[PDB]
């Protein structure tokens, strides 16, 4: 459990490395903070089983259900910048600098 | 790197002048890094050759400003036989901002380096010998 | 908490699962149940610089 | 009035910034030493409330 | 004090609620009514100071500053009643709101009995004078003039504050007595040396001292009369009663801080009486006339002598009155002729003997006329820093003659000589103006017949 | 919208900081800001122009990295410590990416970069509802936790909040980048405060509301978007470039203006915990702000800009837009300074 | 940095024990300066308002000045609490640790040795 | 003195180096992704600080 | 109109640093002062060295 608790954390730490170096995909990016919501998930799970803590089970079901929410929400937004760009790409989301 | 840096207070000044510019070098090349980071990721270069060549020009120019800093203080306690002194570190902070006024070519910055560095290294100085706390633990 | 609604009107909202040793379904003990039982049977009422 | 009304009020009003000048010092010491070893009323910070642990038998007996 | 500070704080509603056709007439007669009321703070027929309440005080130093600001105060209502005619009603009360507000603030700051309640004040008065000299100023130069007179003042101000603060935590009250009572020597450290300095540094802003009075020049030249008149006659003295309320807790390192301080007031003053000499600008060369009084001022203070903070205390009250009487002639001249250029009118002896004869006698204030309180400030000053070092004569003396000099030089290029005969736009005189230079003037005369009124704490 | 999403979409951002402030749970503290994120992000994008959808965009992809930072140091805790509150012992990195995260989540530099661009291209009623409502729950969240967090990073977090919120808002025109680097140089004050005295950190929240309300309610009389549009109020609204000079000087930190009081209480608090030098450098960088808000007050009521001449008709038109409570915010952020030690506890 | 004292009712904003205390006069500067600020307040409204700045909205001016007292009277009971609470608090500290608060023996101006410093 | 060399020490100074690094520190292209990287840096920069100050 | 400006306001967009004028601008703002420094600094040393060992007399030198 140590050494899969750090695999974990390295593959957080991995995936919020790869959110915070954007590429010319939006999608990439939410893709990118789905690597952080399933290694959240997999990281509350694997805790609440190792101490038996069957009171905060509950936790990786809100976790699940609050960021599929918020991702549909920034799949919207994609939408949206699709839609008026015709791409999802990031470089054309620069004109609120003046 | 931490009793690196508490290895520069480890010694009066005016003594081990070389180790003390070695180790005001290396807190002006690591500061100098920071800063071209800084400078690469919000102003972005046309390619990674100029890229990397500001970050040599950044580190260099603040890596040379701790070097004439450490120099010039170590130096000057060292000739005029009084270590516990804010005027050594005003003389060498004076001389890292006719460093960057060399390094700019411009003798305006030369003089706001000059002023403004000699002030912050005097006030350093008596902050160090007086018992000035940058960041304290809340007490009250 | 920083506001103390839940305290005021008595009302457990979400009090009751802070922890290993609380409620559990069908009286099934947590891990270190006792040690987390012991150790806030001593941290309480004498703050947390005292606590630790 | 005269001199002397001046030179009472003078007194009291020396006396009652001599006492808040007191009673400030007192409380800074008072906050550092609670802050340093929190053992009063202030600088309490909280701790889990031991109201929500279960008491009752359970289905481990090692507990 | 609160029988002072009551109506002139109720003379904002009566200002707000007069007539439009009688505001002016109201307002100046019950503000001379507040000037007669703060004259009874000169019965102090004791050694004992007049401590009314627990927050406010008066004092042998802050009770002529107090009766200064009362007295200006319907003084600046005559001046801004000419230029203003042609103005709204509503800006006009705004305007006499802003008067009051000084007048007002003022009161409490060199009554307040609290440091921290006069920093507070401080820059209370700070906010009007800004307000004035931005809405009211005829210049294009007046938004920066106002810049840079807040910014020297603020960043003189801030390390005032931090300073203060420390002070409060270090001992525990912050007040006067308590301080000057229970005052504790310094151990000549560099903390207690930048912490000298951040007590001393906002008020020779606000004197201003020498290298840092670039502000003081263009808010004088774009200020309107009534903003000329605070500033010069009030807010200089202001900083002046600053330094003698904090040098008490500052022994025994004032005696080699004072150096530097000492030699730029000297320096500038002589540079600014060159300056003087060599100015084009009549309400320029009287700004640079007050910097260099108020370095004389800062001369004693520092020298920290007796008779110096005598001679600093009747310079004061002589420089606020005469400096008042010659912005106000100044300005009469401004509005007669729509210009501020010093050579451009020159033969007004002629057309203006009265006004002529008060540019005479407030010159001769300027330049130190025996048996003035003008020449027994300078004179008690000159003694006092001649006692603290032999060769300070040698600069006093220059400062004595480009003195004279400027003052003559004022006097032969604004009345003597030819009439500028093409300025037919010259009306006789205002029996508004002629008072308001003869109530300028007659508190001069009755000062130098009892001097004993200003001569301060020490004596 | 119609009413029912409006009375919804208003009922869960108020939601969120309330139960984020109510609740005692790190994951119900965290389930409050992404109501406050998701319920707000509709509002942002109600406009419908590309503006409000990269200011949405920018906004969405900040907060959602800053509350997944949030969660990992959640989970770290539950690890750790099997509980879910950062009670004592907690470790130092889990803090300090905590406290990372919520000042990621605020605003304040060196994570400000997104702040003036989300408050640009969104209507000034959002941009106040933001500025605002938006900040109390990481607020509650950091107040929450004071004696466990690091002086040293919360200390670089503020002094550099101030540096870079006094040099923007000297830089730019736009009334929304300016508020919005007020908002961050005001944020570093009360982070700054936040470790010594929680209460000082609430007091100048509440003053920098109340500040903060009749600045934007002030915009949204005239929709004046620029230093121009706010330049000829005097022709528009003439009776208000009084309130708006003093508010101003009250966001700038003159007595006897009551917005003194927080940063004089600040750096009060501060120096009875010995941080001279910290406290003289944001003492400064307030002068900075200070400059900006005078040259603000400078353009808008001190000098009168030219106007147009189809200000004859709006003149000519009447207005009943001003609400009540702008006069009652007004009055308690400009004169409420010998109320001093009421405002304090 | 009081919310954590014994007897802390949570969310109370006048406990019983603050009845101990003695009611603010009601005519004191604190509500006077209230009631005046929501006159001010009520001038102000009319004044953006574009009424009649004192013969428009008495009704208006009489409710905001007497909401302003009533608030400020309530919010000074709380904030009179306050401060003696921390008062007490303070001295139950002080006499519940005596030994480090002593009274120092402190000497007349006849033992201690001030220098002098002559200004000359 | 008066007119050029106090007027370029004291003021003009202040002024001209808050103009410069006002202008240094705003001059941002607006992208998601330089703000990002700068993100990134700045986390990098506080965990090396944490683990100096420990 | 012209002169006035040229006297005042003109001086200091038309002023360039050059060395020459650098070099004067330095002497005259601190050659005096260093000058005078010296001059009351030897002077208030040798009065306070007088009174020190006594040999400074005051007669009746009692309003100082
Ligand atoms: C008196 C002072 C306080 C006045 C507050 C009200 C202000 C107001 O509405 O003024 C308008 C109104 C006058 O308007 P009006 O002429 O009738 O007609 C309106 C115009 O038509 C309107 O025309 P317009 O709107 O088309 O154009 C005008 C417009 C055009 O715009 C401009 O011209 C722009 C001007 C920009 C420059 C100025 C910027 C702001 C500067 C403010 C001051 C700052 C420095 C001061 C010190 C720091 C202060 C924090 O605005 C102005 O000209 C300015 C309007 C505001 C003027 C009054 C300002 C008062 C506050 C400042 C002074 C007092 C406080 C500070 C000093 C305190 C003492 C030291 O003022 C009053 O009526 C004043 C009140 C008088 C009666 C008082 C009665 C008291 C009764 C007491 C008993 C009953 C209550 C008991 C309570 C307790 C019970 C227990
Ligand atoms: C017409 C208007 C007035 C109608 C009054 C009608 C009611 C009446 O007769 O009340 C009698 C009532 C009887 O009171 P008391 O029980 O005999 O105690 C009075 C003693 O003098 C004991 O009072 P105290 O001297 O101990 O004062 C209590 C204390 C606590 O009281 C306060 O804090 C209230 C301060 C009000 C001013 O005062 C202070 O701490 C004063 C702080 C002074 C520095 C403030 C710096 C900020 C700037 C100036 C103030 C803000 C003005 C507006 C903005 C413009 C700024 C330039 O007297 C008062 O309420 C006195 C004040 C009345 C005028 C208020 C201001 C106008
Ligand atoms: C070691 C190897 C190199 C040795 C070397 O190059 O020596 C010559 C070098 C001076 O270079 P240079 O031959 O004048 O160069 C002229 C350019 O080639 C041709 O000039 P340019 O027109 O191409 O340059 C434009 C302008 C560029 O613009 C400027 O330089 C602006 C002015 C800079 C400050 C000037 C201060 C002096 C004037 C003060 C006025 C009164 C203020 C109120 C009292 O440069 C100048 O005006 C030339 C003078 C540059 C002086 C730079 C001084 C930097 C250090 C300042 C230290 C602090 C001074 C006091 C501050 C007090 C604050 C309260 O250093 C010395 O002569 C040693 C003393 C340096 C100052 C200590
Ligand atoms: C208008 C003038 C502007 C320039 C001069 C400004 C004042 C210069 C002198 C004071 C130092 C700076 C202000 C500090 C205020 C508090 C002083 C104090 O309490 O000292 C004792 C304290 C020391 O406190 P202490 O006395 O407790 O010391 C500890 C002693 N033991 C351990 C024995 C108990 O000094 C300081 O803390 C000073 C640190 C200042 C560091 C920050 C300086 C920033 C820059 C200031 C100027 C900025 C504006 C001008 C820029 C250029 C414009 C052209
Ligand atoms: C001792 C004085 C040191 C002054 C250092 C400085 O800031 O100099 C500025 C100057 C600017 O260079 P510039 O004006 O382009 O002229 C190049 C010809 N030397 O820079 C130089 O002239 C740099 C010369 C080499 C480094 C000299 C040290
Ligand atoms: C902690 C450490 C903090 C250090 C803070 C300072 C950092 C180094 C200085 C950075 C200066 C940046 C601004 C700048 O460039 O100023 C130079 C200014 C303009 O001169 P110019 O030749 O145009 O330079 C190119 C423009 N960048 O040059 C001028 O305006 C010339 C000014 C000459 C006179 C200066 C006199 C001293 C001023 C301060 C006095 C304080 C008392
Ligand atoms: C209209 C207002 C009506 C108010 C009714 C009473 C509200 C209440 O219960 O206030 C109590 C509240 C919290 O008090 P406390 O128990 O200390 O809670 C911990 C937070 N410090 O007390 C406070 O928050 C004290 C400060 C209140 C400030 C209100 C004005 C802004
Ligand atoms: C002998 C004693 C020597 C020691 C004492 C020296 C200090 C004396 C007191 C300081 C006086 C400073 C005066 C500053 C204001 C004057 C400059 C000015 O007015 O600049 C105006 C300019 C903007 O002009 P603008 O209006 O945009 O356009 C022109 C016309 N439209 O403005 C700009 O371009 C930018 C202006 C920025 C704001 C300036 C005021 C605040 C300065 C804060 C300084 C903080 C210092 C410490 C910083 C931290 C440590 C490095
Ligand atoms: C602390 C600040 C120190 C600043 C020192 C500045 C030194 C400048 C030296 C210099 O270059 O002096 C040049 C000056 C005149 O030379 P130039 O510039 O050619 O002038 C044209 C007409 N004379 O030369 C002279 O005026 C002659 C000086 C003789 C000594």
């Amino acid at each position: 459990m140590p050494s899969t608790f750090f695999n974990l954390t390295m593959a957080f730490s991995l995936s919020l490395l790869g959110t915070l170096m954007f590429r010319s995909h939006l999608m990439s990016t939410l893709l990118c903070l789905e690597g952080m919501v399933l290694s959240l998930f997999i990281m509350t799970s694997v805790t609440s089983l190792n101490s038996n803590s069957m009171s905060s089970m509950p936790i990786p079901i809100t976790i699940l259900v609050f960021a599929a929410c918020e991702a549909a929400v920034g799949l919207a937004l994609l939408v949206k910048v699709s839609n008026t760009y015709g791409t999802d790409y990031v470089q054309n989301l620069n004109l609120l600098q003046c | 790197v931490k009793r690196f840096f508490e290895s520069y207070h480890e010694v009066p000044d005016g003594t081990q002048c070389h180790r003390k510019t070695y180790i005001t070098t290396a807190l002006g090349g690591i500061c100098g890094i920071i800063g071209s980071a800084y400078s690469v990721s919000l102003n972005p270069a046309d390619s990674t050759l100029e890229a990397v060549a500001r970050v040599g020009r950044y580190t260099f120019t603040a890596a040379a400003i701790g070097a004439m800093f450490g120099l010039t203080t170590c130096v000057s306690a060292q000739v005029r036989e009084k270590p516990d002194d804010p005027l050594n570190y005003f003389i060498g902070g004076c001389a890292g901002g006719l460093t960057l006024g060399a390094r700019t070519h411009s003798y305006g910055t030369a003089a706001m380096g000059c002023v403004y560095m000699g002030t912050a290294a005097a006030l350093f100085k008596i902050g160090k010998l007086e018992g000035w706390e940058l960041f304290p633990t809340p007490k009250v | 908490p920083f506001l103390d609604i839940q305290k005021k009107l008595g009302i457990s909202l979400d009090r009751h699962f802070m922890f290993l040793s609380a409620e559990q379904p069908y009286k099934n003990a947590a891990r270190c149940h006792a040690f987390e039982k012991e150790w806030i049977e001593c941290a309480h009422g004498i703050g947390g610089t005292r606590a630790k | 009035d005269g001199p002397e009304k001046n030179y009472e009020k003078t007194l009291a009003i020396l006396q009652i910034e001599s006492e808040k000048a007191e009673l400030r010092l007192k409380e800074q010491e008072v906050r550092r030493l609670m802050r340093a070893r929190g053992d009063g009323p202030w600088y309490q910070f909280p701790t889990p409330e031991k109201e929500f642990i279960d008491h009752s038998p359970k289905a481990t007996p090692d507990n | 004090m609160l029988k002072i500070i009551l109506p002139s704080l109720m003379l904002l509603p009566l200002t707000w609620l007069s007539s439009p056709k009688k505001t002016w007439t109201n307002v100046t007669s019950y503000s001379f009514l507040i000037s007669l009321t703060s004259l009874t703070l000169l019965w102090q027929t004791d050694e004992n100071y007049k401590n009314f309440s627990n927050m406010f005080s008066s004092d042998p130093l802050s009770t002529p500053l107090i009766i200064l600001t009362a007295w200006l105060l319907p003084l600046m209502l005559m001046a801004s009643q000419n230029h203003l005619k042609k103005d709204n009603n509503v800006l006009q009360k705004l305007y006499i709101s802003m008067l009051i507000s000084l007048q007002i603030l003022l009161i409490m700051t060199f009554s307040a009995t609290e440091l921290i309640m006069f920093y507070i004040l401080f820059e209370a008065t700070l906010i009007p004078t800004l307000i004035i000299i931005t809405r009211w100023g005829n210049q294009t130069e007046r938004l920066n003039a106002g810049i840079y007179f807040l910014f020297y003042t603020l960043i003189g101000s801030i390390p005032l504050l931090i300073a203060l603060i420390l002070i409060q935590n270090h001992v525990g009250t912050l007040n006067l007595m308590i301080l000057s009572f229970t005052t504790h020597t310094l151990d000549a450290s560099w903390s207690n040396n930048l912490l000298w300095l951040a007590c001393m540094m906002a008020f020779l802003i606000k004197m201003p001292l020498y290298g840092v009075h670039l502000w003081l020049p263009k808010a004088h030249v774009e200020a309107p009369i009534a903003g000329s008149m605070i500033l010069a006659a009030i807010l200089l003295k202001l900083g002046s009663y600053g330094m003698i309320r904090i040098s008490i807790i500052l022994d025994p390192l004032t005696k080699y801080m004072a150096y530097p301080f000492i030699l730029l007031s000297l320096w500038g003053m002589i540079m600014t009486s060159s300056i003087c000499l060599r100015q084009t600008d009549l309400k320029s060369l009287i700004a640079y006339s007050s910097v260099s009084h108020m370095a004389l001022v800062i001369a004693s203070i520092m020298i920290q002598t007796p008779w110096s903070f005598m001679g600093a205390t009747m310079l004061m009250i002589a420089h606020g009155l005469t400096s008042s009487l010659l912005f106000c002639l100044a300005n009469s001249n401004y509005e007669r002729i729509h210009s501020r250029t010093m050579i451009m009118a020159r033969g007004l002896q002629m057309v203006f003997p009265l006004m002529a004869t008060w540019w005479l006698m407030a010159s001769l204030a300027n330049l130190a006329l025996p048996p003035s309180i003008n020449l027994m400030g300078e004179l008690f000053i000159t003694m006092s820093l001649f006692s603290w070092s032999n060769f300070t004569i040698i600069l006093m003396g220059i400062n004595i003659i480009i003195t004279g000099m400027y003052s003559m030089y004022m006097i032969i290029t604004t009345q003597r000589g030819k009439l500028t005969n093409h300025m037919i736009n010259l009306q006789p005189s205002h029996t508004r103006e002629l008072t308001l230079m003869a109530l300028h003037m007659i508190p001069l005369i009755l000062l130098t017949t009892s001097p004993k009124l200003i001569t301060g704490l020490t004596m | 919208m119609n009413p029912i999403t409006l009375a919804i979409i208003y009922f869960t951002i108020f939601l969120g900081p309330v139960i984020t402030m109510s609740s005692t749970n790190l994951m119900l503290m965290w389930v409050g800001l992404e109501f406050s994120l998701l319920a707000i992000i509709p509002m942002l994008i109600n406009k419908k122009n590309p503006r409000s959808t990269e200011a949405a965009t920018k906004y969405f992809v900040t907060q959602a990295t800053a509350s997944m930072i949030i969660l990992l140091a959640i989970v770290l805790n539950y690890k750790q410590l099997g509980t879910w509150m950062f009670q004592q012992q907690t470790n130092g990195l889990i803090l300090n990416m905590t406290l990372m995260a919520l000042s990621m989540k605020l605003g304040l530099a060196p994570f400000h970069f997104w702040l003036p661009e989300v408050t640009q291209g969104i209507p000034l009623h959002m941009g106040l509802i933001l500025l605002t409502w938006q900040k109390i729950a990481p607020l509650s969240i950091l107040i929450q936790i004071y004696p466990l967090l690091n002086s040293t990073i919360i200390l670089m977090l503020a002094i550099t909040s101030i540096f870079m919120g006094a040099w923007g808002g000297l830089n730019q025109t736009q009334m929304r980048k300016i508020m919005a680097y007020s908002s961050i140089a005001h944020m570093g004050w009360m982070l700054a405060i936040l470790p010594y005295n929680p209460s000082l950190t609430l007091l100048n929240l509440m003053i920098y509301i109340i500040l903060t309300a009749p600045m934007f309610m002030a915009l949204m009389l005239n929709n004046s978007m620029t230093i121009n549009s706010i330049s000829l109020l005097w022709n528009k609204t003439p009776a208000m470039l009084t309130m708006i000079s003093l508010m101003l000087l009250s966001l700038g930190g003159l007595p006897p203006l009551t917005g003194f009081l927080p940063k004089w209480i600040i750096i009060t608090e501060l120096m009875k915990n010995n941080c001279l030098i910290m406290a003289t450098l944001m003492a400064m960088m307030a002068l900075l702000n200070l400059f900006f808000y005078t040259r603000l007050i400078y353009s808008t009521s001190l000098t009168m800009f030219p106007t147009n001449n189809n200000s004859k008709m709006m003149t000519h038109q009447t207005k009943t837009k001003p609400n009540l409570m702008f006069s009652t915010l007004a009055i308690m952020s400009t004169m409420t300074l010998p109320l001093a030690p009421q405002l304090i506890t | 940095m009081m919310n954590g004292r014994p007897g802390h009712e949570p969310l109370k904003f006048l406990p019983d024990e603050a009845r101990s205390l003695p009611p603010p006069k009601l005519n004191d500067p604190r509500l006077v300066y209230m009631g005046l600020l929501g006159y001010c307040t009520g001038l102000m409204d009319n004044m953006l308002r574009m009424r009649p700045v004192m013969r428009a909205g008495l009704h208006r001016q009489l409710l905001f000045v007497t909401s302003f007292v009533f608030a400020g009277y309530f919010y000074l009971k709380r904030q009179n609490y306050l401060y003696a609470v921390k008062d007490h608090d303070m001295f139950g500290y002080i006499k519940l640790h005596p030994e480090d608060f002593p009274e120092k023996e402190k000497k007349t101006y006849a033992e201690i040795l001030e220098p002098f410093h002559p200004v000359r | 003195l008066d007119l050029i060399w106090l007027e370029k020490t004291i003021p003009k100074s202040t002024s001209t180096l808050h103009t410069n690094m006002t202008t240094l520190t705003t001059n941002q292209k607006g992208l998601i992704k330089l703000y990002f990287m700068s993100f990134l840096i700045n986390i990098i920069l506080i965990i090396i600080l944490y683990s100096i100050n420990l | 109109i012209r002169w006035t400006y040229a006297r005042s306001a003109n001086i200091y967009p038309n002023f360039r640093p050059t060395p020459k004028n650098s070099l004067l601008g330095a002497v005259a703002g601190f050659g005096p002062l260093i000058f005078w420094y010296y001059v009351f600094k030897t002077d208030r040393d040798r009065k306070e060295r007088l009174i020190q060992e006594g040999k400074l007399d005051r007669k009746f030198n009692i309003s100082y």
